[PDB]
């Protein structure tokens, strides 16, 4: 039942689109962080905690 | 909506209907007539007859016909002193070699 | 090869005459009739092959395969039947027909003499593969999976065609016979190398080699529980089979060319099995397993010595029944939960006990465990390797030790732990699905207990 | 997995070669359908074939 | 005083030791209530329809769908050939290839020099 | 006070496995009671010269009966 | 665990367990009964000379040097209770808990072998099917409108209702389940 | 035992030393042979027996398979398909008994080893040589053929050989 | 193998423990007495006294649920939920 918006997209480059990610990844806005745009596919996945 | 689309079904189990179910068919009959032939022809027939087939396969492959062969030949070669393993696979008189 | 092929050719109007609910009854006793008859084949010489007539030869290579196929059809049917419930007489029927069709054109591609002949029927299998795809495939990424796998397949075999009509007007003959007793010396050239390049890729491609196997995931993924099972057992021994007889009329110069093709093979090799070992997908993870797989085959036919060829032809059977059972068994798991994920459900030891140990089964066999066949062919390919090179044995070593690794991983994720509490309809397993698993794994430890009959002519 | 298999794997055989045939295919078919200009292109081509085909 | 512990990143530093931990503003207590409320939220989702008397199947994960498809799917419409990837797939891809290509025809050019002048201990290897 | 062990259905198993022992047994024990007559009463062939101006067949070139069979 | 975690640790919480856990690395130090009271009574000692501290800044760094030491000092191999998440029998009989719904698959066979468990299963499945819905309503009258802000549970204010969301937390499967 | 030919596979007379007991005490294992021939020794005898007295009533003969020699590759014209085909299969046969004879004196070896025992150095020379001169020509003869080997290739083979051997012969004559 | 807790034998034992303890007067100690408002500890003392009672039981209490545990009868309930007592 997820729709063609709550998938992964291409890099957030504007505060709407990071506001926008937050939200879809189930996250605070301060607390989002994607991985550096380096063109290695990450997308705007959000970078978590290297814990385990 | 951007169809008029039917929703998508609840998935069907075959034990409600029929709880001593083989998975075959819906219809309990065809269902354990499946399982009967499944069973008997694949296990009974194909594993058994063809393993005991395969087993007792006549020996075309000669290796029990090389094996004698070749007692006969070390037999023979170390009774005259030969050497048992020939040193040239053809004939060096049939072989001629260029000048 | 005649008693054999009419029999299929006489499933087809059996299927489309018997009626609604006996089509799969029909369908599974005939083929297994079949294939028993099929194993009639296995009594080969120990000098020549088995000439039945001008079109029609069966060998120590070509018997195993032929039996592998026909044995492989009536499992088919059944995995088939399992996920094929709600569709209608009419596409049964249709799916059935696809199945037959497949089994037909793999006979007569294992049976057939002359090179142009192979390679047609070797073409024709792709019809009946695609069309299983594209039509009876789940997901949406079905059409893109068979778009890859079409045009891969196409563009490694069409020079395949221009060199074998080449190698025609030059020598008279495509007969497999006539080209063993008259094949010459192939200069190094660069004429013989593209002829070389031509054959070889093609095989290559359909194999598949390391660099050209991204259409594997994208097909096996994304096709129906028997299009994966034909695609993994069968379908991709066409090239191993297609490499070991065309290699006759390459030499010397496959001495030469093989370098690029052996360092892809073992670093690619390496390369899936680390793959296999972070995949989030569990028939992805069975994909990359076959093809880590066909890498060391093909190393085993470049490499080219009467040890390797046997290893290769052993291995090639032992990876068609495991890699088939592994395929079953992820699709029993998926018709519970719908999903591909191997995280999802877990504890399914806990929830169904027999399964777990028909996966403890099919992973032991996956992994070289000795003595089974597996086993055998690599050690065989292993042993013949360390004689062509030394530093061999340390590139197999690590990929043996890889090679357990995402094995037991795949094991313990799926079957240990504890069960994931919110999946509440994971019913008892079906007597279907555990004949299933039987007839997948028995066999391969019958032909543990008897191996020469998987060890190819040069046994 | 990612760097290979899905990056560079994928974008020096079907991706590269995809993009060129789209490429060439939008090139040849983007048309205004002008008797004037493939005329032109006609008589372009029989004085190439007159001149440089002997 | 006591030795010091220096955190890696295999070795990740305890929280009772983050000198963040011990400065707590005003603003650091709203955002651990407003992550509280995001896990509440989620919470009491999924124990709704766990406990559902007339569910059957899986609880769709959207968090785990997402998850799988970022890390397949989404890769290549967010791949770019950027000098760092160029190099990287460069490497990886093709250095491993030749290195292991001049160690085997190193290795097998040595064996066949020693094979041609006839020093290469060859007896008993019958089987090849 | 004995408790209620809550465990998943082995019927279906049970089931299974019953089945499958008893078509393997029911062909496989005729056929391990035939081998065993024909080994203990027709024994196998001995290896003998060729008569002179006599011609064998395959069969009689095979030694265990069943295989020549 | 049977508790919901709250949005932060207070700083008493935090002394709290410093406490415990320094005692508990204490004891794993003194193997023995006798020492082990001896130095627990000096740690406590220690806690109740800075018992009273007004400034909350010079609390925060007691307790911080506090934590330094600990890591420092700490057992590298504490005692652990085996049932505990480091203990040796952490997890052991996980794989024998199966749930109720696994029971209900069951063959009419199998559930003819105990006839009187099943009708007592049968009057607890009804026991659910007839509160579902006034739990749901008692869950979404009394949730804030933002949504909830804590993972607590409210009880059944009615004398005939029952707590919402309970089944899984009665029914869950025994500590020694086989 | 008539079951095999002691040329082909020979073994040295078995020198058994009688025993010479110094001890009052019993053997156990004299006792536990005793023991063994009871139970087990004479039942497996009655029923060797009684199967071998059901054998020779239904005694039948099987036969060795004879191939005469055909003209071999060297003799074969080129490209003459038939006679080529002829050469062909009678090479393989043969480097089927080679492979065999090489298997014999293996054995042989084997045997010998464990047969010796703590002195199997020197006493196993004989067999070591025999083993080395076999595995030797069989190693100049079929070495580095190849998965598709053939008749023709091991004629270019030995044709090869000849000409070095008389290139060698020649500079030694020099 | 071991013996089944039940309810008495739990709080039999609760109560031995806190008799042990010098800080409780076991002539006014009941099990419904609270360790603060009735008793006069602190919160290092029922600290103290959980860990007794891990002790005692071979079993841990987490810092999450022990902070609540302000009465013996609280300890019992505790304890028999987590132990799956109900006799
Ligand atoms: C002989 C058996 C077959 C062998 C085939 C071998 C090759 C032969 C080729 C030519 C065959 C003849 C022409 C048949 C046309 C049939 C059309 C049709 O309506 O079929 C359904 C029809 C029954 O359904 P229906 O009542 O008409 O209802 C139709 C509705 O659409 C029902 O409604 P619906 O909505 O449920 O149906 C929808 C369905 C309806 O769609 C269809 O029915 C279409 C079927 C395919 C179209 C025809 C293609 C012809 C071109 C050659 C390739 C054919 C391969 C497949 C053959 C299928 C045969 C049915 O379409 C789909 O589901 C779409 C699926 C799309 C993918 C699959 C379709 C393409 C498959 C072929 C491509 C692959 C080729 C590979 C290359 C190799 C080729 C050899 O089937 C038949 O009548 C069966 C025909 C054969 C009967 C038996 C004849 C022999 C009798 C005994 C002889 C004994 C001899 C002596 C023995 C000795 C002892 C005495
Ligand atoms: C045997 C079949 C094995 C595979 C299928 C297992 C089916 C199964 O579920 O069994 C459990 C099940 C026991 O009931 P259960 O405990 O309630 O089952 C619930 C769970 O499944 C209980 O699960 P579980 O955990 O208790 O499962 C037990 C077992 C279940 O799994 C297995 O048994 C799998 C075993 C194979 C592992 C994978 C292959 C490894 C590589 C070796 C391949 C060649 C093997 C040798 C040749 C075999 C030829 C057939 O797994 C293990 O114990 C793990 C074994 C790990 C490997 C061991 C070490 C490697 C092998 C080393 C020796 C190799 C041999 C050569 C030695 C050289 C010197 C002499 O078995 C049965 O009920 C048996 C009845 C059905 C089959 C027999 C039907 C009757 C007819 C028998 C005679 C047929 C001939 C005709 C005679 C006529 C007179
Ligand atoms: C109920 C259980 C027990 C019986 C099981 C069924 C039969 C088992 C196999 C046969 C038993 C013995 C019959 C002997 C017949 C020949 C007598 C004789 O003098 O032979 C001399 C000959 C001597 O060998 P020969 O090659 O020199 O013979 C010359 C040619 N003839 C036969 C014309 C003289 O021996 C045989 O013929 C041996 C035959 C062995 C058995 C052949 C395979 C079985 C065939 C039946 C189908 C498969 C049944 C498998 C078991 C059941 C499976 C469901
Ligand atoms: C409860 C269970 C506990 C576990 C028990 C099982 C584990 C024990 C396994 C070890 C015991 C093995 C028993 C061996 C008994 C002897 C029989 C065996 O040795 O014979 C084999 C015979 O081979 C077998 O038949 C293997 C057949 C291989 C399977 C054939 C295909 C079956 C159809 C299925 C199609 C699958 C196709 C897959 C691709 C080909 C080997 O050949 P051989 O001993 O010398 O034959 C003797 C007869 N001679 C003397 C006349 C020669
Ligand atoms: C862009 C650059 C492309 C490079 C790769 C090549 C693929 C494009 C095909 C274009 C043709 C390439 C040249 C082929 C060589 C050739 O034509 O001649 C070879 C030789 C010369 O013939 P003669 O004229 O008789 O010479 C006698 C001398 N006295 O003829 C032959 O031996 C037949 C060889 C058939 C040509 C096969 C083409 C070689 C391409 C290699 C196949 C690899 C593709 C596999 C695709 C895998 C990806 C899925
Ligand atoms: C040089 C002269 C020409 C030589 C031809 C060389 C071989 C041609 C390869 C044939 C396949 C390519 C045909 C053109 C494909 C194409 O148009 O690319 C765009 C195409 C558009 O698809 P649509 O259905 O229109 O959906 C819209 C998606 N945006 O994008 C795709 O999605 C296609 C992706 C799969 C293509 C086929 C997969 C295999 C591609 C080549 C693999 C084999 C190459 C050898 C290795
Ligand atoms: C040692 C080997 C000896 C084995 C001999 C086996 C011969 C066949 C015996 C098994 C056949 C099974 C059925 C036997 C008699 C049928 C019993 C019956 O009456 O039940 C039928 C069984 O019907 C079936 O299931 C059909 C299966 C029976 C026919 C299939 C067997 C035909 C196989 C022919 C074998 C010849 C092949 C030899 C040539 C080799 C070809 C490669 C009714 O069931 P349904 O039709 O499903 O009910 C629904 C109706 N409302
Ligand atoms: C012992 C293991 C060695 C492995 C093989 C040896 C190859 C050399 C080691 C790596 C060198 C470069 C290989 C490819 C790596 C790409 C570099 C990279 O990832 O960063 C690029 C930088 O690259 C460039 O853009 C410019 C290209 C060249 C710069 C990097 C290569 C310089 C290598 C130095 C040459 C060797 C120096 C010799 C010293 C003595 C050695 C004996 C992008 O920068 P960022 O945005 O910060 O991304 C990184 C995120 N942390
Ligand atoms: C951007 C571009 C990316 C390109 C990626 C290419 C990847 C690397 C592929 C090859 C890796 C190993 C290379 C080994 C090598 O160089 O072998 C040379 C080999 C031996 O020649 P040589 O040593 O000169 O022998 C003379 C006698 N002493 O020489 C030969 O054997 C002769 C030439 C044989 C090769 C012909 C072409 C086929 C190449 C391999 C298959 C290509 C398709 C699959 C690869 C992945 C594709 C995605
Ligand atoms: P109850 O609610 O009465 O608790 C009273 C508390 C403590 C909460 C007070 O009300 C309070 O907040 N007081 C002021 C804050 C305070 O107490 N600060 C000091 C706390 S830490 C302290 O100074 C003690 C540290 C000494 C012990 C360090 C432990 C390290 C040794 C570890 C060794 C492990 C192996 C031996």
């Amino acid at each position: 039942h997820v729709t063609k918006d709550m998938f992964p997209g291409p890099y957030p480059k504007t505060p709407e689109e990071r506001a926008a990610a937050a939200k879809k990844y189930n996250m605070r806005v301060e607390d989002y962080e994607p991985y550096p745009d380096d063109g290695m596919g990450y997308g705007d996945y959000p970078k978590l905690p290297d814990r385990s | 909506i951007r169809l008029q689309e039917d929703p998508d079904p609840e998935d069907e189990n075959l034990y409600e209907k029929n709880p001593d179910s083989h998975g075959y068919d819906k219809d309990p009959i065809v269902d354990l007539w499946n399982m009967r032939v499944v069973f008997f022809f694949g296990f009974s027939i194909v594993l058994v007859l063809g393993s005991t087939f395969v087993a007792y396969l006549p020996d075309y492959r000669m290796q029990e016909w090389a094996r004698r062969e070749a007692e006969r030949l070390v037999k023979y070669r170390e009774a005259n002193g030969l050497p048992l393993m020939e040193s040239n696979c053809f004939d060096p008189n049939k072989i001629q070699l260029p000048e | 090869m005649l008693k054999i092929i009419i029999p299929t050719t006489m499933l087809l109007p059996m299927t489309w005459m018997s009626k609604h609910n006996m089509i799969w009854i029909n369908a599974t006793v005939h083929s297994l009739l079949i294939s028993l008859i099929s194993l009639s084949l296995l009594n080969q010489l120990g000098e020549n092959s088995l000439n039945f007539s001008l079109t029609f030869f069966s060998d120590s290579l070509s018997a195993p395969l032929l039996v592998l196929t026909t044995w492989l059809l009536p499992l088919m049917l059944m995995a088939s039947q399992s996920h094929l419930s709600k569709e209608t007489t009419t596409r049964k029927k249709l799916y059935i027909t696809m199945l037959i069709l497949l089994q037909l054109f793999l006979i007569m591609t294992f049976t057939a003499t002359e090179l142009i002949l192979f390679y047609i029927l070797f073409e024709a299998t792709l019809v009946p593969t695609l069309i299983i795809i594209t039509r009876w495939g789940n997901q949406t990424e079905r059409l893109n999976a068979g778009l890859y796998f079409l045009f891969y397949t196409l563009a490694g075999s069409l020079p395949l065609l221009v060199a074998l009509v080449y190698i025609q007007n030059t020598t008279g003959s495509l007969n497999f016979l006539i080209i063993h007793y008259w094949s010459h010396p192939l200069s190094n050239s660069w004429s013989n190398i593209f002829m070389w390049l031509a054959c070889i890729m093609a095989f290559m491609v359909k194999m598949p080699l390391y660099g050209l196997h991204l259409w594997l995931p994208k097909a096996h993924v994304e096709a129906p529980i028997a299009g994966s099972m034909v695609l993994a057992a069968v379908l991709l021994k066409l090239g191993g089979y297609g490499m070991m007889r065309i290699t006759t009329i390459l030499n010397p110069l496959t001495n030469y060319m093989a370098y690029p093709f052996l360092m892809l093979s073992m670093w690619g090799m390496i390369m899936t099995s680390s793959i296999c070992l972070r995949q989030t997908d569990l028939k992805s993870l069975i994909a990359y397993s076959s093809v880590s797989h066909m890498a060391l085959v093909i190393v085993a036919i470049m490499i080219q010595t009467p040890w390797s060829f046997m290893g290769a032809t052993a291995l090639m059977i032992a990876h068609g029944l495991t890699s088939s059972m592994l395929f079953c068994l992820a699709n029993t798991n998926y018709e519970r939960v719908h999903s591909r994920t191997m995280i999802l459900a877990r504890g399914l030891q806990t929830l169904l006990p027999l399964m777990a140990t028909w996966w403890l089964v099919a992973s032991l066999t996956n992994l070289a465990l000795p003595p089974s066949i597996n086993l055998i062919g690599e050690l065989f390919i292993i042993t013949a390797s360390f004689s062509w090179s030394n530093i061999t044995i340390i590139l197999m070593g690590m990929n043996m030790m890889i090679t357990a690794l995402y094995s037991l991983y795949m094991l313990i994720t799926t079957q240990r732990g504890k069960y994931t509490h919110h999946i509440n309809n994971i019913k008892p397993s079906f007597t279907r699905e555990n004949a299933l698993m039987a007839l997948h794994i028995l066999p391969l430890l019958l032909l543990t207990l008897n191996p020469k009959m998987i060890l190819g002519p040069l046994y | 997995s990612s760097l290979l298999d899905l990056i560079w794997l994928e974008t020096i055989l079907p991706k590269t070669t995809s993009f060129i045939q789209m490429k060439m295919s939008i090139m040849v078919s983007n048309q205004k359908g002008l008797i004037k200009l493939y005329f032109l292109s006609f008589l372009i081509t029989i004085m190439i074939s007159m001149t440089l085909f002997n | 005083s006591f030795p010091k512990y220096k955190p890696s990143r295999l070795a990740t530093l305890p929280a009772t030791l983050d000198p963040a931990e011990y400065d707590i503003s005003p603003e650091t207590r709203k955002a651990q209530a407003e992550r509280l409320a995001i896990r509440s939220r989620l919470k009491r989702e999924y124990l709704l329809q766990y406990n559902d008397p007339n569910r059957l199947g899986v609880i769709e994960d959207p968090a785990l769908i997402r998850w799988t498809y970022a890390r397949s799917a989404n890769i290549y419409p967010n791949f770019r050939p950027t000098p760092k990837t160029s190099l990287l797939g460069a490497l990886f891809g093709i250095g491993p290839l030749f290195f292991w290509y001049y160690v085997f025809k190193t290795d097998r050019d040595k064996k066949e020099k020693l094979i041609q002048e006839g020093k290469l201990d060859q007896t008993f290897n019958i089987s090849y | 006070k004995r408790l209620f062990i809550i465990k998943p259905s082995g019927f279906y198993d049970r089931r299974f496995l019953k089945l499958m022992r008893f078509y393997i047994l029911l062909t496989g024990i005729p056929v391990a009671i035939g081998i065993t007559l024909v080994n203990v009463f027709i024994g196998e062939a001995e290896l003998a010269d060729i008569p002179e101006g006599y011609v064998p067949e395959h069969w009689e070139y095979f030694k265990h009966p069943i295989s020549r069979w | 665990a049977f508790s919901a975690p709250a949005a932060y640790l207070t700083h008493q919480q935090k002394v709290l367990r410093l406490y415990k856990r320094a005692l508990r690395h204490l004891e794993s130090w003194c193997v023995h009964r006798d020492k082990y009271r001896y130095f627990a009574c000096l740690m406590r000692a220690r806690f109740d000379e800075h018992k009273n501290e007004k400034d909350m800044v010079k609390a925060t760094q007691l307790l911080r040097q506090a934590e330094e030491e600990f890591w420092y000092g700490q057992h590298p191999q504490p005692y652990i209770f085996p049932e505990s998440p480091g203990g040796t029998s952490y997890e052991r009989y996980e794989c024998y808990k199966v749930p109720e719904w696994c029971l209900d698959d069951w063959h009419p066979s199998e559930k003819a072998m105990y006839p009187d468990y099943f009708a007592k299963r049968e009057q607890w499945k009804r026991l659910r099917r007839e509160s579902w819905e006034r739990e749901v309503k008692q869950l979404q009258e009394e949730t804030p409108p933002g949504g909830p802000r804590t993972e607590a549970l409210p009880p059944a204010r009615k004398e005939g209702d029952l707590p919402p969301l309970w089944w899984h937390i009665v029914t869950r499967p025994r500590e020694r389940p086989m | 035992p008539d079951s095999w030919d002691k040329d082909v596979y020979p073994e040295p007379p078995r020198r058994t030393p009688a025993p010479a007991p110094q001890t009052s005490l019993p053997n156990p294992v004299t006792y536990l042979t005793k023991i063994f021939d009871l139970l087990v020794d004479r039942p497996v005898t009655l029923a060797r027996e009684f199967i071998e007295q059901q054998h020779a009533k239904n005694r039948y003969y099987y036969y060795h398979r004879e191939f005469r020699r055909v003209p071999d590759i060297t003799e074969c014209e080129e490209k003459d398909i038939l006679c080529m085909f002829e050469a062909e299969m009678q090479w393989r046969r043969d480097y089927k008994v080679d492979q065999e004879i090489v298997n014999i004196i293996q054995e042989r070896l084997k045997a010998c080893q464990q047969r010796e025992g703590e002195s199997y150095r020197q006493n196993c020379a004989k067999e070591l040589e025999q083993f080395t001169q076999v595995s030797k020509a069989f190693q100049d003869r079929y070495s580095d053929l190849g998965a598709h080997y053939s008749a023709r290739k091991c004629l270019a083979k030995q044709k090869q050989r000849m000409l070095a051997e008389r290139k060698a012969a020649k500079e030694a004559a020099a | 193998d071991a013996p089944p807790l039940t309810l008495e034998a739990i709080k039999d034992r609760v109560l031995y423990v806190l008799k042990l303890y010098d800080k409780i007067d076991p002539e006014k100690l009941s099990v419904n007495s609270h360790f603060m408002k009735d008793l006069g500890l602190d919160s290092l003392d029922q600290v103290e006294i959980i860990m007794a009672m891990e002790d005692e039981f071979g079993f841990e209490i987490p810092d999450i649920d022990a902070e609540k545990l302000m009465c013996p009868q609280e300890i019992v309930d505790y304890i028999a939920d987590k132990k799956d007592v109900y006799e």
